[PDB]
RNA sequence: CACAUUCCAUUAAACCACACCUGGCGUGUGGC
DNA sequence: TCCGCTCACAATGCCACACGCTCGGCCGTTATTCGCA
């Protein structure tokens, strides 16, 4: 079973398992602990919201992708971003500097 | 907002639906209601 | 099944375009094109469905000829006489029955075979329907114009055409104007669009007249000729077998008014209203007029005419292309 | 682009001018047609265009808009993310 | 530079002056766009555009100006305007509008409306505060309409007939029961003629809906008026829309206290077009009629009145019957009490080359007394009377017997006493 | 209407209401079909195949 | 006067899916 | 008065079930209006 880039579910913009068909793979904790373990930050990033979180993000590195550019943005998580502001929904303004 | 809480059109009676959008609907509504009790013809048990 | 063929046959869409027989003819050929498809051989066979209310009871052809070239479809003359044949072509009987005329490839070739035929039908009516305006003006909307021919609107699923060769570079089209002519050839077995409509011709501006000189069209005046070389230069010769009316000065309407209506309808062309004569030295004499000519020549043997003009009128005797001469010539 | 996020205790104003809008009626979408509530839970006002670059009512369809409030019910035209 | 000077001028004018511009090839495109690169090119070189024609808004806020020769069609002839003047002065489909305009930029294609000079050849000042078409009293019709010219020619005596049988007035409804064949089409050209001649004041509109081409453009430049007509050749979405671009043209002229007279033709297929442009509702009677399909039709119908305020709208709208289908029928029965004067022509009158082939007997018009005076009205009862016994045939000879020997109708009535 | 839907068989624009919601075999998978099974409620005709 | 929200020659814009329950998946309750 | 020590959890944790993707009527009152300027 692979995917290379397919449907994402409606509660969230993650990739699904093996009911969608044509799903991915999950990342649980150990592997990110072995991943951390070595180095990667630039890897376990893309693991984790290039590949997955970020749903603008994922579109534009395709987009550098299909055209050569092996490149990749930054790209915040946005869900991170989601957690703040319910964090606030409870409340604390989410304040950032540089 | 809604978004986290999906509401999609379901084949047949079935409809997808979730906890916290009842919880303060209910929340509003009972605003409503105590609104109702907050400007006209009211007595203590209003304020209580 | 034989309810959902009635449903068909009577829920048509232009029950108008398409008559009765027609649908039944259309069915009985998409079936028979069904049956064709259905078996592995080649064997034409019709239905002959009940007109009227009943189902199908099909038939088989057998083309009575002494070759045995495919044979499902061959009979000998010699070995004809059982079953009183005793015909040389025609022998289309019923050996064949059980026809299926609902599955899906028959649906589908017959759907196609009905797409045909009432395209096939409504050419028909169009063209034999607007063929009967092939002498006086069509007045219409042009569908679209294409660069071997322009298609035009002319009603309700009316199409006429308009050829290249008779179109001008002057004379100019896009879809939505609407440009006349006199529809000049009808082919009705064609295979497209076959209302096909000119302009060129010199009778049209006679039939303008008509449309337009109360003279013309009651015999008591005679357009005979009309020179017409599209675009360059349109003369018209009449003549009066009455004795109380002139030829030019009636039909000129008064300075220009009329002449230059009919003109700025053809596009602008310039019209001069000549008077032919029994004899052809006057006729090519006024033809190049107003010009001085100093020998007039017939010729039989060689089929032409000298015309040798004097210097003093150059810029009327020749003009464009010898355009004053080119319409006597033609 | 940032650092060491903050956890404190809340503010009045700073929740109204984070929030585009006030919620005021318990339904959350019509049963008959699948239309969202004008001012209820699923709302359009105070969250955004269910659809990307289409209007509620759908007459401020047009890119040209870009964030024209709609007359009759009121919607900012944009993409359905901002929700 | 004004828009009517190159609208109502021959395309070959303007094929001359697109040439003369130095343009490209000009003759090649279809009017419109060719007016258009015209006055593009004369605004480049030149002052600003004068145009002018009948507003229609949309759903969409903004405005459109479409001229009267092109029967108020979509094309690159439109004028835009914004709804910041639909908020300023306040303005309503059916505005007759003239004003300055200027060329298009990019992400534009129409010329924008920069200032309004005339509305409904009215001020502005005096347009604002103004009273609506609906909210007016309607009331019956007081000033006749003399339809007679005098000078008695050969066809002009179908006139007389009318007025002898249908005295018409300022606010009536007249409703030509004809079935095909019979001649309707140069009776009403006399109709629009005569009513041209005796009452130029008034404004003049006809309408020819699902009407041959060749009599649109005959009648287009014979009669006055701007004769607008939308023609079998397109669909009933152009019928529907030229039906109230002329109903919101009228109104408005009305509005302005202008005596408006609209010739409708036929109004069968008016209500045909318009029971297959609108949605149905699901109701459906014989011959394919639904029931809201003729609420349009009736009200365009009900819109003429006579106005107590000032000026009225008097409608005449021709009912096309006996061609065998059910949806004239339906529409003949549900117009039948409608209008207030009906005028049969039966054709068994106009086969026999007897024209006008007008039933006198089956014609009438209520509440004449508040249109002719009393001794006239007892002449015209005092001829009904007479005429009734007789048939149809023979009760038309005779009135064209003894109305070709006289020239006016005044003294017919005293030849027949 | 039956008339619309005959014309839509023979003549006309495509079809306007079906949003495709006819079910396809799943990416990737393979076979041949070999039996059909099709259980229709009272009232409802069944079809040729049933 | 004035803002100005336009009926949209090749063609980039009109793309896409919703099922069988002790291991196709989760919410609620209960259990230590 | 001070210090030490079990019960409901909390919970790695799954499991099971209900189904899906305390009960009843009524009382009351209301706020109920979808206007585009
Ligand atoms: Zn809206």
């Amino acid at each position: 079973h692979a995917r290379s880039t397919g449907s994402y579910s409606l509660v969230t913009q993650q990739p699904l398992g093996g009911k969608a068909q044509f799903g991915g793979q999950r990342f649980g904790e150990m592997e990110v602990w072995a991943l951390e373990a070595y180095g990667a930050a630039y890897t376990l990033q893309e693991m984790l919201t290039v590949k997955s979180d970020d749903v603008n993000g994922r579109t534009k590195m395709y987009k550098n992708i299909v055209d050569g550019n092996h490149q990749m943005e930054p790209g915040m998580p946005e869900s991170f971003n989601v957690l703040l502001k319910e964090i606030r929904s409870l409340g604390i303004n989410i304040e950032l500097e540089d | 907002p809604p978004d986290l809480r999906p509401l999609v059109p379901l084949d047949g009676g079935r409809f997808a639906t979730s906890d916290l959008n009842d919880l303060y609907r209910r929340v509003i509504n009972r605003n409503n209601r105590l609104k109702r009790l907050l400007d006209l013809a009211a007595p203590d048990i209003i304020v209580r | 099944m034989n309810k959902e063929i009635l449903a068909v046959v009577e829920a048509v869409s232009n029950e108008k375009a398409l008559p009765r027989e027609k649908i039944f003819e259309a069915l009985e050929s998409a079936l028979a094109t069904a049956t064709k498809k259905k078996y592995e051989q080649e064997i034409d066979v019709r239905v002959q469905i009940d007109r009227k209310s009943g189902d199908f009871d099909t038939f088989r052809r057998w083309l009575v000829v002494d070759e045995v070239t495919q044979p499902t479809k061959e009979i000998t003359l010699e070995a004809a006489r059982y079953e009183d044949e005793s015909l040389n072509l025609g022998d289309y009987v019923e050996d064949q029955i059980e026809s299926v005329t609902f599955d899906r490839i028959t649906t589908q070739t017959a759907k196609q075979v009905i797409v045909q035929k009432v395209r096939e039908a409504e050419r028909a009516m169009v063209v034999d329907q607007f063929r009967e305006h092939e002498g006086e003006i069509i007045t219409g909307v042009v569908k679209k114009v294409n660069r071997d021919n322009i298609s035009l609107d002319l009603g309700n699923n009316a199409e006429a055409v308009i050829l290249r060769e008779d179109m001008l570079p002057r004379e100019n089209f896009r879809p939505g104007d609407r440009v006349r002519g006199v529809l000049y050839s009808v082919r009705p077995e064609a295979r497209g669009a076959q209302l096909f409509v000119t302009r060129s011709k010199p009778e049209m501006l006679i039939e303008l007249f008509r449309i337009e000189v109360p003279e013309i069209g009651e015999e008591v005046i005679e357009i005979k000729a009309a020179a017409r070389d599209p675009g360059s230069r349109a003369k018209i010769a009449v003549k009066t077998n009455d004795k109380r009316i002139d030829p030019v000065g009636a039909c000129v309407g008064m300075r220009g008014a009329r002449v230059q209506a009919v003109s700025t309808e053809l596009g602008g062309e310039r019209i001069d209203i000549v008077l032919w004569d029994d004899n052809p030295a006057q006729f090519v004499i006024n033809a190049m007029a107003p010009a001085d000519v100093a020998s007039i020549v017939v010729d039989e043997d060689k089929h032409t005419m000298d015309i040798a003009v004097e210097a003093g009128n150059l810029a009327q005797a020749i003009g464009r292309n010898g355009q004053n001469v080119r319409l006597a010539s033609q | 682009e940032f650092d060491a996020i903050k956890i404190a205790l809340a503010s009045p104003d700073m929740i109204r001018s984070w929030s585009f809008g006030e919620v005021k009626k318990p339904e959350t979408i019509n049963y008959r047609t699948f239309k969202p509530e004008r001012d209820g839970l699923f709302c359009a006002r105070i969250f955004g265009p269910v659809k990307d670059y289409e209007c509620l009512c759908g007459k401020y369809k047009r890119l040209k808009h870009r964030g024209v409030i709609c007359e009759k019910c009121g919607v900012e035209v944009t993409q359905t993310k901002v929700r | 530079m004004n828009l009517t000077e190159l609208k109502n001028t021959p395309v070959s004018e303007l094929i001359t002056l697109g040439e003369n511009m130095g343009l490209e090839n000009l003759a090649r495109m279809r009017k419109q766009d060719i007016i258009f690169a015209i006055l593009k090119q004369h605004a480049k070189s030149g002052e600003d555009i004068f145009g002018d024609g009948v507003l229609e808004i949309l759903q969409d806020g903004f405005g459109f100006l479409r001229s009267a020769d092109s029967s108020y069609l979509a094309g690159p002839d439109d004028i835009y305007v914004s709804p910041s003047q639909i908020r300023r002065f306040n303005l309503r489909t059916g505005d007759t509008i003239s004003g300055k305009i200027r060329p298009p930029k990019e992400g534009e294609r129409y010329f924008a409306l920069l200032k309004v000079n005339e509305v409904n050849f009215d001020k502005p000042e005096n347009a604002r505060n103004k009273i609506l078409f609906e909210n007016l009293t309607p009331l019956h019709a007081n000033s006749r309409l003399r339809m007679e010219r005098g000078n008695g020619s050969t066809e002009d005596l179908t006139a007389r007939v009318l007025d002898l049988a249908s005295p018409i007035g300022r606010g009536q409804r007249g409703l030509i029961v004809a079935p095909p064949k019979a001649g309707k089409t140069m009776l009403l050209q006399n109709i629009a003629q005569s009513i041209a001649y005796n009452h130029p004041d008034c404004v003049l509109m006809v309408l020819l809906i699902d009407e041959r081409p060749e009599e649109v453009t005959e009648m287009q430049r014979l009669v006055k008026g701007e004769v607008v007509a939308s023609t079998f050749d397109e669909p009933a979405s152009r019928h529907v829309q030229v039906a109230e671009m002329v109903i919101e043209k009228a109104k408005r002229l009305v509005e302005h206290k202008k005596d408006v007279i609209i010739l409708l033709d036929s109004i069968t297929r008016l209500a045909r077009a318009y029971n297959t442009v609108v949605p149905a509702s699901g109701k459906v009677l014989t011959g394919g009629v639904d029931a809201n399909a003729l609420h349009r039709p009736k009200r365009f119908f009900g819109a003429a009145r006579n106005v107590e305020e000032g000026g009225s709208l008097t409608i005449i709208a021709t009912a096309l019957i006996d061609t065998g289908s059910k949806m004239d029928e339906v529409i003949y029965e549900e117009f039948k009490g409608t209008g207030n004067m009906e005028l049969h022509l039966s054709r068994k009158i106009a086969e026999k080359r007897v024209f006008p082939a007008i039933d006198y007997n089956r014609s009438g018009t209520r509440k004449e007394e508040l249109l002719t005076t009393q001794e006239e009205l007892q002449k015209m009862w005092i001829l009904r009377k007479i005429i009734h016994p007789m048939g149809e045939i023979d009760a038309m000879e005779f009135l064209i017997n003894k109305l070709a020997m006289t020239k006016t109708n005044d003294d017919f009535f005293e030849m027949m006493k | 209407t039956p008339e619309e839907k005959l014309l839509r068989a023979i003549f006309g624009e495509k079809a306007s209401d079906v949003k495709d919601s006819s079910l396809r075999v799943p990416n990737g998978v393979s076979g041949t079909v070999i039996d059909v099974q099709v259980f229709t409620r009272d009232g409802v005709e069944k079809d040729k195949r049933a």
